[PDB]
């Protein structure tokens, strides 16, 4: 569903449908990417929807090597970052910059890898600052502690790579695919952190 | 073996004693109190 | 001869079966067996369930470092709330296990089973030419179970506040309930305790008196003995009256305690007597009710370790 | 509050709600009159 | 979306059906049972007379 | 190990209940 | 003060209105 | 996991069971 | 009256002696109706005499005035009270009508004919007639339909009803376009009763209520006309017991189910039970507390979006299991609550951060604070708050009283259904007094079950 | 996952229909008394 | 389904009981040292 | 030692219980 269709629905219709966790799709626009005028814009309605949650795990067999394996999601939805706001600068030569400032920039998640082991983490991109070409822009971000200091029993950084795929110069509305790798939950120091690789789609309205 | 009697004193040099555990309490908080009886130190629970 | 349906209904409503499969039985049996199977499988082996909804699960299965006393079927997750959570509504079976579906399934099927069990009691009472009020007596434990498993979650707005299906779960639920509602100070819990104690007393007394009077159907000598003992001549000399009283006392007690439970489900707590006796100047004098209040306060602070985030527990 | 014209009759109203309960008690009194026939 | 779901928990669909096959199953089972009962009705005795049935 | 012992105990108790319900002594002259 | 007085007077009058009928009927031999 | 607990449980399960079976067989035979 | 020897019923079951005495039974029913109306009038007058219009209704423990206020009598915008005369009028009218009904009841119970099957054949009836019973049922169905249409007319022509979803604070409005669509009306009945759906307790506008009342009134009139001119079919005679106690048991079961539904509706619904009169609901108090704390912390200066809680989920805002943006904390269970003071801040996918920034009106904040103060929590001593509280408040919400009392009544009436249905079936069979002792059914059955 | 829903719906509907049509099958005349 | 004609009862006199008990205990004595290893 | 002790205990107990049951069945009928 595009942004107009999403905004055309009342709250009652959306409730219970799972649409609230989705991300707007850019049906219009062009894939040339040369119609994006150079300059700086205020990025608003920056939304992100993952599609896979592969996690790096050591092979159980002695002769095997660490590999990224698929997982099964536990938390019902509640894994989509939305309402993010920041700044987006695109150069005439082809260079570009992306930065996130505020919004819902984190979401706690728990995924079970095959064998029964469930690992939690905090999917976030907060304080992102990426610089590079339109395709292949890369940056890093901070990952807060999974739980606060008030938690009782009974900083970290992660990289990311965005890439704009479609642009709609008349109304902005840039869409693309992203990939990122972030450390797992490291609370209580009971186990070493693990690496989660997340791929997905990203939409933004830079006007 | 015996580790010897332990005496606790603060920075000011005031003598402090640990409140001994009564028989009822399976777990008892540790309190360092002066000769008068006023508590001068204690372990902040677990993560307080 | 008779059609297929005639033979089927003759077989169902037959008193010659070893166990009466009534028209209520046709629903009681599948629901009860389904609940039993799911309960056994979950108790033997089930992954930890996120009861509190704060991304920390608790284990209650034998294969997860538990024993009979501490094992339980963990209630549904707080994040689910009161929403219906069947198997087909979960993306994967492991997600259903994680969020605590089996508790909801067992509770629903078990409530249906007990209701149909009461119905079947009435049905077999009818088919044998008996007076059909055994089901009325049986309703008291049924009402108590409904208040424990259904009415309290409805009032509190979540299934995570229901009674866990385990021995340690019962004690945790009772401590929680006393902390949050002061169950001990309610008149209805007092009536329930009175009913239970009186049931035990009358059971023991009736058994002893009847057994002693069964010399080589109760004779009138037992009535004379009871009259001489407690100075209550003619209080109970009719056997029908005595047995009706025996039936009536505990049933009424349990009815009233279940009603008190359902009343507290809607945040109507028991008596409050803290800060009642006051000195002339204005100082407050402690009373045993104040010591109960101190114990409740101690229970309340460690109620949920990391679930609350606001000063007042409105939930 | 009641209208001022009916202000003096305020006490009577204070007794009205409990009247139905008395009815049930009256029934028992009636049974006592006929010696629980 | 990581995976696929039915997405009907809070929608409040009538009789909890979101696919016509569920309604068809409901009607088919009910109709089959009703047809069996109707066929077997002859063995239950007809209450054609105005005053019949268990009464006091 | 202990879980197996608990499961065996519960299964044995259920089996005893089943046998008592079904393989009971027929009551005569009630 | 006076409000409580009228409250009690009305209460006792209305309460006595009940058994007074029974007493009158019993005295007059009614079908009670 | 201790041997003492397992052996005590096994003996407590078995010995009264054997005694009760002895008595029941004696009664049934008579 | 009668005695035990003539009737067989002891004094503690004396009202059972009237099963075959139509005149006395009718007098008893009329006297009881007079009692109901008398209590209504007396309690209305009692609440009027103790009502302080400056304070809210729910803060004074009033349970009858909120109904009349919801009907839209003497109420201005936002629930403010203009005048209290209509409440007095309703109280006195019920009082006098109850006097008349009581006179009728005492006459029909003491002087009227014992049995009216022969002197007044129109009103006479035999419990097993199977045709006069349907006539009475049709008459009363027509009366109920007329009452429903009376409510519809009140909401549509004579003044209006208190719409709490009106812009700003709710006020009295006329329902010009009730929702008469069949699909919308009948979706509520077949909706699931579990969370999120809520069955008929999910009505969230006056249009749906008025359309449903139109539907039920028309259906009741048609059903009454149907039942007057018809007798039960043979399949109906085959699966029913035709006796007075059987009809009583059916009514008991139906009315117990009605009591349970009323309990749930009073506890959860806030459209037919405006919070401006009944006070905030259970979920409403918690949602209001969360909203007020979020507003206060944001005003003090903080990032509500980037406020991670102790568990990492989120202190103020988080995501529901479906995906909507909801208030965080232990109030996640109440994430599907809806209220007039909170909806304007809701977007397509839940709460909107931008609206929470600079789109909150002062009346919303004031209402939220007032509701969060007066939570439905209470005590049997009328204390208020959690059980571990000092004796400083005298508040218990009317919603709690209504819910508890009506749940208890519903449970007892379900027990009554069980008892009376069992006894009616046994008596119709013929063994309600005991086993024959000479033709015992068990002795003729094959042994060993 | 919808196949499980279909199967459960079928089973529940079958049992509920059995219950409903059982009590319509002249149940009140199943008593052992004389009348 | 009827009384089965093939009905017989097992017997074991005291001498047989002593023989069996002695055999069991002797085997246990012989093999306990091996089993404990 | 758990394996060996358990095996020895079972071998001592169960066959002796079987033999005792048979003997008690025999001795009942004089
Ligand atoms: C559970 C809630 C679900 C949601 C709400 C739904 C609400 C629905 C409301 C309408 C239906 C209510 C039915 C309630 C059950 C009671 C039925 C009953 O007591 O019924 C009893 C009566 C008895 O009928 C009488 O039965 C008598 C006995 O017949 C017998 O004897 C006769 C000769 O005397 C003939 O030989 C005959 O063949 C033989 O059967 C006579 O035939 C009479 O003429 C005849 O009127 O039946 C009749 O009222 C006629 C039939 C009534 C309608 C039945 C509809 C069933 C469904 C139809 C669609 C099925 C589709 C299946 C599709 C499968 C493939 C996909
Ligand atoms: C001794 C031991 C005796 C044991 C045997 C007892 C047998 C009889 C039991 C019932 C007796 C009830 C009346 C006596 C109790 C009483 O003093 O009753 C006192 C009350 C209130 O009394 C008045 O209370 C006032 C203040 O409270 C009231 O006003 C407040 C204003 O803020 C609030 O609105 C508050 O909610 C409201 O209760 C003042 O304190 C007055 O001084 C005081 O007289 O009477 C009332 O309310 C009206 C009473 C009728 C209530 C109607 C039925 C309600 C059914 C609810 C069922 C809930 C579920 C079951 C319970 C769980
Ligand atoms: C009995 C068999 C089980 C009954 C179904 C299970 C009930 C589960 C439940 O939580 O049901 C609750 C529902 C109401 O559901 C709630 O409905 C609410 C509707 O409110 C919404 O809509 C409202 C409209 O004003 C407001 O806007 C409100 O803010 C908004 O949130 C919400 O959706 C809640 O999430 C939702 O849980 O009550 C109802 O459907 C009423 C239907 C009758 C239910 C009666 C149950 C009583 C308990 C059993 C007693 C047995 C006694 C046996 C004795 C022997
Ligand atoms: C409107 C519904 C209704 C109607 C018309 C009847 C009518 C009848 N019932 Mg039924 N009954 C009902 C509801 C109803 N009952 C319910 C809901 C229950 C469950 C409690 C019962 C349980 C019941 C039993 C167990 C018996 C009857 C009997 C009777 C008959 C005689 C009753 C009599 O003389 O009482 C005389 C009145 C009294 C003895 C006074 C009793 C007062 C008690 C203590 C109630 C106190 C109320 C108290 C203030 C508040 C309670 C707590 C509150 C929270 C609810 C009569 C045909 C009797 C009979 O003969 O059957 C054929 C009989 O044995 N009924
Ligand atoms: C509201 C409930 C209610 C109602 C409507 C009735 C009604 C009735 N009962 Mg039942 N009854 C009840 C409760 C009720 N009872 C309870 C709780 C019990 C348990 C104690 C009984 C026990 C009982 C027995 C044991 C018997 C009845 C009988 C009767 C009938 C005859 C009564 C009679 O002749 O007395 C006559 C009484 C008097 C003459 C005394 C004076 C009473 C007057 C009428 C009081 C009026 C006061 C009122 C404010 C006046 C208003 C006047 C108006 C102009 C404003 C009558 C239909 C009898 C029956 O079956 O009849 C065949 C019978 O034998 N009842
Ligand atoms: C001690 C006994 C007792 C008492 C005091 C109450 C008291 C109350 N009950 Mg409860 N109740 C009881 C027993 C009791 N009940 C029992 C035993 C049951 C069965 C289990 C119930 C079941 C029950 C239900 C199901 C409901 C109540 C409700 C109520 C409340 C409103 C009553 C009302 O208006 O009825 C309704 C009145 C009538 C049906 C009479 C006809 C009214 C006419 C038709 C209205 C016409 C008005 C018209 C539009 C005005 C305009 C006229 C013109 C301008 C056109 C009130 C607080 C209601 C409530 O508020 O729920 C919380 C409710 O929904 N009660
Ligand atoms: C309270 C009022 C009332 C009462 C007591 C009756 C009573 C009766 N009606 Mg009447 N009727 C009424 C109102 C009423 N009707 C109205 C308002 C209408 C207009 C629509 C009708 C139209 C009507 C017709 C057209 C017929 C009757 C018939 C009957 C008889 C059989 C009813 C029966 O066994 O249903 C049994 C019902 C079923 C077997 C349906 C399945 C039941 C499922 C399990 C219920 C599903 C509930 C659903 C999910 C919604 C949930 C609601 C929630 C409360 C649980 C009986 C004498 C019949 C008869 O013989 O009389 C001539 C008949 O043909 N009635
Ligand atoms: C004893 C005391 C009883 C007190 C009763 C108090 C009143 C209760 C009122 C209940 C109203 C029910 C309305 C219709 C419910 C409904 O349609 O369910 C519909 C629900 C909803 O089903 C779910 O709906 C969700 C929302 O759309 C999703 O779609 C899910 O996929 C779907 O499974 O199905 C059920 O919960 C199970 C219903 C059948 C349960 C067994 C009934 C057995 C009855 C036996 C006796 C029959 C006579
Ligand atoms: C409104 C009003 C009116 C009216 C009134 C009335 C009508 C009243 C009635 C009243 C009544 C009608 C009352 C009654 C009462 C009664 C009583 C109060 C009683 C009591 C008793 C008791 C308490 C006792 C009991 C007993 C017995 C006897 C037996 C058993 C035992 C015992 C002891 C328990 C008028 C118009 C005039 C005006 C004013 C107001
Ligand atoms: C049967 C019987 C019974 C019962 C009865 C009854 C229940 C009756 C009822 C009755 C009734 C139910 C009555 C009523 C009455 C009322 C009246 C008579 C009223 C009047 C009113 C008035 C007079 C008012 C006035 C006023 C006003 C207007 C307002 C203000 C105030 C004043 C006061 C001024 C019993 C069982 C018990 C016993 C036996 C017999
Ligand atoms: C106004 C309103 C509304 C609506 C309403 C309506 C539309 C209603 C309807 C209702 C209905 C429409 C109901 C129905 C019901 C039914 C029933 C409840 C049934 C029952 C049945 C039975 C009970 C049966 C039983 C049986 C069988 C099964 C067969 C025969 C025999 C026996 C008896 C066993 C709305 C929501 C819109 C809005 C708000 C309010
Ligand atoms: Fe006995």
């Amino acid at each position: 569903l595009t942004f107009d269709e999403i905004q055309g629905l009342t709250y009652l219709q959306v409730k219970g449908s799972g649409i609230a966790n989705t991300c707007p799709v850019l049906e219009s626009g062009t894939t040339n990417l040369k119609e994006l005028k150079a300059g700086s814009y205020k990025l608003e309605n920056f939304c992100i929807e993952p599609t896979s949650f592969t996690v790096k795990e050591e092979s159980q067999f002695k002769g095997g090597e660490t590999e990224f394996v698929k997982t099964k999601l536990m938390t019902r939805l509640t894994y989509t970052l939305d309402a993010m706001s920041g700044s987006f600068k695109v150069g005439s030569d082809g260079s570009a910059e992306l930065k996130e400032d505020d919004g819902i920039d984190y979401a706690a998640t728990t995924v079970q890898l095959p064998g029964g082991e469930r690992v939690a983490f905090l999917f976030t991109i907060k304080q992102f600052d990426g610089k590079g070409t339109l395709d292949g822009i890369k940056g890093d971000f901070l990952v807060p502690s999974y739980r606060g200091s008030s938690f009782l029993d009974p900083a970290l950084k992660g990289s990311a790579v965005f890439s704009v795929a479609k642009v709609d110069p008349v109304t902005g509305e840039i869409a693309g695919v992203f990939e990122s790798i972030q450390p797992s939950d490291t609370d209580l120091g009971a186990k070493p952190p693990k690496d989660i690789k997340v791929t997905g789609l990203w939409y933004a309205q830079l006007k | 073996g015996w580790l010897g009697h332990a005496s606790f004193k603060d920075q000011e040099g005031r003598e402090l004693f640990v409140r001994r555990m009564p028989t009822f309490f399976e777990t008892f908080p540790v309190l360092l109190l002066d000769k008068d009886g006023i508590v001068r130190a204690d372990v902040p629970f677990r993560k307080a | 001869n008779s059609s297929l349906w005639a033979r089927f209904c003759e077989w169902i409503t037959s008193t010659e079966n070893r166990l009466y499969i009534g028209w209520f039985g046709v629903i009681m049996i599948p629901c009860l067996l389904t609940a039993t199977s799911v309960f056994i499988i979950a108790f033997i082996a089930a992954p930890p369930v996120d009861i509190d909804g704060i991304r920390e699960p608790v284990s209650g299965s034998l294969l997860y470092g538990n024993n009979i006393i501490t094992g339980a079927v963990i209630p549904t997750s707080n994040a689910i709330g009161l929403h219906f959570y069947p198997i087909w509504e979960a993306a994967s079976l492991d997600e259903w296990l994680y969020n605590g579906g089996p508790y909801q399934l067992i509770v629903c099927h078990f409530l249906l089973g007990v209701y149909c069990y009461m119905g079947r009691e009435w049905e077999l009472s009818f088919r044998l030419g008996m007076r059909p009020w055994i089901a009325v007596a049986y309703s008291a434990p049924v009402a108590a179970a409904s208040a424990v498993f259904l009415v309290y979650p409805i009032g509190q707005g979540s299934f995570s506040d229901g009674m866990p299906l385990g021995i340690s779960g019962t004690f945790n639920f009772m401590i929680v309930f006393q902390a949050e509602h002061n169950i001990l100070m309610h008149p209805f819990h007092m009536l329930g305790v009175a009913g239970v104690f009186g049931g035990s007393l009358f059971s023991a007394m009736h058994g002893s008196l009847v057994t002693s009077s069964l010399i080589r159907y109760n004779i009138v000598a037992a009535h004379g003995y009871f009259g001489r003992l407690i100075f209550q001549y003619a209080s109970f000399n009719n056997s029908r009256s005595l047995h009706f009283f025996l039936a009536a006392w505990p049933v009424i007690g349990i009815w009233f305690t279940a009603l008190g439970l359902s009343t507290m489900a809607f945040n109507l707590n028991g008596f409050n007597f803290n800060q009642s006796v006051v000195d002339s100047q204005g100082r407050v004098l402690n009373t045993w009710a104040d010591i109960i209040n101190r114990a409740n306060l101690g229970m309340e602070v460690m109620h949920e370790r990391n679930a609350h985030n606001f000063p007042l527990d409105l939930a | 509050k009641l209208p001022e014209a009916y202000a003096p009759f305020a006490p009577i109203v204070d007794v009205l709600p409990v009247i139905p309960v008395f009815f049930i008690l009256l029934a028992f009194v009636w049974q006592a009159a006929v010696s629980f026939r | 979306l990581v995976d696929e779901r039915m997405n009907g928990d809070g929608t409040g669909r009538p009789f909890g059906v979101n696919d016509p096959v569920l309604g068809w199953v409901l009607l088919g089972v009910f109709g089959t049972m009703w047809a069996i009962w109707f066929i077997g009705q002859k063995d239950l005795g007809d209450f054609e007379d105005a005053d019949d049935g268990l009464k006091l | 190990m202990e879980a197996l012992v608990y499961t065996f105990l519960l299964v044995g108790t259920l089996g005893i209940i089943f046998f008592s319900i079904f393989f009971r002594d027929p009551p005569r002259m009630i | 003060n006076i409000e409580l007085a009228l409250t009690l007077v009305s209460l006792v009058l209305v309460v006595s209105a009940g058994p007074l009928v029974v007493v009158l009927l019993s005295a007059r031999g009614g079908n009670l | 996991v201790n041997i003492y607990g397992l052996t005590a449980t096994a003996l407590f399960i078995i010995i009264p069971t054997s005694f009760l079976l002895i008595l029941y067989v004696k009664t049934a035979s008579t | 009256g009668r005695d035990q020897e003539t009737t067989g019923f002891a004094w503690w079951s004396g009202n059972a002696r009237l099963i075959n005495l139509s005149g006395k039974l009718l007098g008893a029913h009329v006297a009881h109706a007079g009692l109901i109306v008398f209590w209504a009038g007396a309690m209305n007058l009692f609440e009027v005499s103790h009502f302080v219009p400056e304070k809210p209704m729910y803060e004074q423990g009033l349970i009858l005035l909120p109904h009349i206020a919801t009907l839209g009598y003497g109420v201005g915008p936002g629930g403010e009270i203009i005048d209290t005369f209509p409440y007095f009028v309703s109280g006195v009218l019920h009082l006098i009508s109850s006097a008349v009904l009581g006179f009728g009841g005492v006459y029909h119970s003491l002087i009227g004919p014992e049995t009216l099957e022969e002197s007044y054949p129109f009103f006479g009836y035999v419990w097993k007639d199977k045709n006069k019973m349907t006539n009475i049922l049709g008459y009363h169905l027509i009366m109920l339909g007329l009452g429903a249409w009376l409510l519809v007319w009140k909401a549509m022509y004579f003044g209006g009803v208190y719409d709490t979803w009106a812009p700003g604070g709710g006020d009295v409005r006329v329902i010009t376009n009730p929702t008469t669509n069949a699909a919308v009306i009948f979706g509520y009945l077949v909706k699931s009763p579990f969370g999120g759906d809520g069955w008929i307790c999910s009505v969230d506008n006056m249009e749906d209520i008025i359309g449903g009342h139109i539907w039920i009134g028309t259906l009741e009139i048609l059903g009454g006309i149907w039942h007057i001119y018809t007798t039960p079919w043979p399949w109906a005679r085959r699966a029913f017991v035709w006796s007075g106690e059987a009809y009583l048991s059916y009514s008991l079961g139906a009315i117990g189910v009605m009591g349970f539904i009323a309990c749930c509706m009073s506890w959860f619904n806030n459209t037919a039970y405006p919070s401006e009169f009944y006070g905030p609901t259970g979920p409403e108090a918690s949602q209001s507390q969360a909203f007020t704390f979020l507003v206060r912390d944001q005003r003090l200066g903080a990032n509500v979006a980037s406020a991670q809680g102790p568990t990492g989920l989120g202190k103020y805002l988080m995501r529901s299991p479906t995906g909507e943006i909801i208030f965080g904390g232990e109030t996640m269970r109440f994430w599907d609550f809806r209220g007039p003071w909170l909806e304007p801040l809701r977007g397509p996918n839940g709460l909107d951060l931008n609206k929470l920034k600079n789109d909150i009106q002062p009346w919303q904040e004031r209402r939220a604070a007032e509701y969060m103060t007066h939570a439905p929590l209470g005590s049997l001593n009328s204390v208020g708050g959690v059980a571990t509280e000092i004796n400083a408040v005298n508040f218990v919400s009317p919603r709690s009283w209504l819910a508890c009392s009506h749940f208890c009544l519903g449970f007892f009436f379900f027990i009554g259904h069980l008892w009376h249905a069992g006894r009616a079936r046994a008596a119709a069979a013929g063994f309600e007094k005991g086993i024959d002792r000479f033709d015992e059914p068990v002795l003729s059955m094959r042994p060993l079950d | 996952m919808l196949t499980l829903k279909i199967f459960v719906y079928t089973v529940v509907t079958f049992f509920v229909c059995l219950f409903i049509f059982g009590f319509l099958s002249n149940d009140p005349a199943r008593n052992p008394g004389k009348n | 389904a009827r009384p089965n004609p093939n009905k017989q009862v097992v017997e074991l006199n005291r001498t047989s009981l002593y023989w069996g008990l002695l055999l069991i205990f002797v085997l246990a004595v012989l093999f306990s040292s091996y089993i404990f290893n």
